[PDB]
RNA sequence: GUAACGGGGCUAAACCAUGCACCGAAGCUGCGGCAGCGACGCUUAUGCGUUGUUGGGUAGGGGAGCGUUCUGUAAGCCUGCGAAGGUGUGCUGUGAGGCAUGCUGGAGGUAUCAGAAGUGCGAAUGCUGACAUAAGUAACGAUAAAGCGGGUGAAAAGCCCGCUCGCCGGAAGACCAAGGGUUCCUGUCCAACGUUAAUCGGGGCAGGGUGAGUCGACCCCUAAGGCGAGGCCGAAAGGCGU
RNA sequence: CCCGGCGAGGGGAGUGAAAAAGAACCUGAAACCGUGUACGUACAAGCAGUGGGAGCACGCUUAGGCGUGUGACUGCGUACC
RNA sequence: GUUAAGCGACUAAGCGUACACGGUGGAUGCCCUGGCAGUCAGAGGCGAUGAAGGACGUGCUAAUCUGCGAUAAGCGUCGG
């Protein structure tokens, strides 16, 4: 995902939940947890079965 | 100091029960001109108790 | 006539400190 | 491939909120509170389905006792005499009779007293 | 017959306007006008203008004879809010709301 | 704060012994319904009977299902005499659910049997938008200070004229440099901006305005310092220097 | 055409199948805020429900009685992860 | 008719529940000249005859896009 890997705010001190990246899959406009790739779906059948 | 729980709309309404306002309940009629006004105030064209005040 | 527009800004999260003595210090 | 949860979630929330009518305040307007209210109501209903029978039996006994003492005998001796006379009428019917018929109840008392004596 | 006049996007909070609306709910128009004339409030001017507009509508479009009109209905709703920024101390910022309202008046000879 | 019977109260409504009654649980029995596992029969296979018995449950193991979006069956079927979606009501199943219909809506939806999953949310000081509470509360930014008459205007404490009062005066006065970039002047407007109103404005819109032989840049001369033909160094990039 | 400051906003008329399609414009949910009607509530103590239960209002019904809303009084009962 | 004693509907400043009608807000449904992953072909460079990328101009025109370069939303010739 397009963006930079800079921590949005410091770990401790601010009263907000801990964050470490703007591309986290639970942020709006973040990535997909288990994104897909192009795939092959063909199977195999024995000659005799055919 | 700040609240620990959110007060309800019922409590909000009960607090405002004393916030209503009242009307003047009566107006007065000048003897000569015959128009309405507040008590002990001059009319809109400088009349008071029949006499003709400046009316600037 | 012009239309109305809004804007916003966030702070830097200034590192404030508790300047009084510690609650249950050493 | 991509599925949107828009309609099913609304159906579930409406279904839960429908059976929370008449509850006070936010318990009938907000889903998070209404869900707990409905669950607790279900548990209470399950328990009271058992408590009802006890409450009614206790009321019947208390009502029989008064009429029995009106005719001049206590509840315990009255039903002991009835058992000795082999009379199988239960407590609900006995209380109903004691209220709506003052003569049949007197006849029953006579029979119980005769058998017990 | 019912006649309606409205003022939308009035520059005032609904809670402040609601204090004046209940003063005239159910009165005759003749006494409602001079009740509104002698209250020292900002919203009284707005409500008075709306009421006069309603009376004129009820006279011109439909039948005449405003001598037997009454204020049958009146209510105030909430319009959209404008959002602004007000600076505070030590570099903080706060959000300001400027609320509006809708004013409706219904009159009827009956 | 009675405060060492749960209370009221009790001389038996206390304690010992004997006896007979009754109250008392989701325990047991009676009536109706559901499911699991055996045994014995019939079908002599799915299945249908006779019975016996079992059915609290976290971590965890095993078995059956509902619903959502896409592909085939699909140039099929439903639908402007009203589709999806929204909002009520009535039936129905053990449950996740299903069916019919009133109002709104204005053009799409899919039996059955198979196939594939970005397939189901209340919590993560979760992410984004909208809206509440405190509350019509705290505040309105130097304690140099204002009063009155006239004008204009829908409307004047704040605008414009006039007369008084007060404050600064090695500044809170008048010129520049750096920096800014039309904020300068005139006519029009008051939606938004001005911590209130506004007829006013450094606000909106339309016009106008900056004139050099001598003022300043440019130009001639060099400081600190920079670049540096050849040159000397260095795996490359480069370093230092006439 | 009318009210209004030669305003902002409305009410009529007209276009259109539809203006509750009027430019802040397809459909238009929830939190949140209002107006109207029925019932309850100013001697009463607690996770606000659940079991019992008068009275009142409305509708149907041939009495019989049902259906919907509210709910005096009373037994039990210390949210979720 | 007068005295006693007993019992006792009617109030709502406001609040609750249900229904009817609204406001705010922009979810859901239905769309798409916008993106994503590939198959089959092509081309694999531009530049001292001044590049890639820009500044400023150019119209009946205030501006901003798209073209163009003092011959400036265009000039000549050959074809459709
Ligand atoms: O002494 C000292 C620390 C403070 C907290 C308890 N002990």
């Amino acid at each position: 995902v397009t963006g930079s890997g800079k921590k949005p705010w410091r770990q401790k001190g601010t009263g907000r939940a801990r964050s470490g990246s703007i591309k986290s899959p639970i942020w709006r406009s973040g990535g997909v947890t288990f994104a897909a790739r192009p795939q092959d779906h063909s199977q195999k059948v024995n000659k005799k079965m055919y | 100091a700040v609240q620990q729980n959110k007060p309800t709309r019922s409590k909000r309404g009960m607090r405002r029960s004393h916030d209503a306002l009242t009307a003047v309940t009566s107006l007065s009629v000048d003897k000569t001109s015959g128009e309405k006004h507040l008590r002990h105030h001059i009319t809109a064209d400088g009349y008071y108790r029949g006499r003709k005040v400046i009316a600037k | 006539v012009a239309v109305t527009v809004y804007e916003a800004w966030r702070q830097l999260g200034y590192k404030g400190s508790w300047w009084w003595p510690r609650i249950r210090g050493p | 491939a991509r599925v949107k949860r828009g309609v099913i979630a609304r159906a579930r929330h409406k279904k839960i909120l429908k059976q929370a009518k008449g509850y006070y305040g936010a318990r009938s307007r907000v889903y998070r509170v209404a869900f707990q209210a409905v669950i607790k109501a279900g548990q209470y209903a399950y328990r009271d389905r058992r408590q009802r029978k006890r409450q009614f039996r206790q009321l019947w006994i208390a009502r029989i006792n008064a009429a029995a003492r009106q005719n001049g005998i206590s509840y315990s001796k009255f039903i002991n005499g009835l058992k000795k006379a082999s009379v199988e009428i239960d407590r609900k019917i006995l209380a109903d009779i004691a209220v709506f018929d003052k003569v049949a109840f007197t006849a029953l008392v006579e029979k119980a007293k005769a058998a017990l004596a | 017959m019912e006649t309606i006049a409205k003022h939308r996007h009035a520059r005032s909070s609904a809670q402040k306007v609601r204090l004046v609306a209940d003063l005239i709910r159910g009165k005759k128009v003749s006494q409602a006008l001079d009740i509104l004339t002698y209250t020292n409030k900002k919203a009284a001017v707005l409500v008075k203008k709306v009421l006069e507009s309603a009376i004129a509508n009820a006279e011109h479009n439909d039948g005449a004879d405003i001598d037997d009109l009454k204020v049958t209905k009146i209510f105030v709703d909430e319009g959209p809010s404008m959002k602004r920024i007000m600076p505070r101390a030590k570099g903080r910022a706060d959000r300001i709301l400027k609320r509006t309202s809708h004013i409706t008046v219904v009159v009827s000879d009956r």
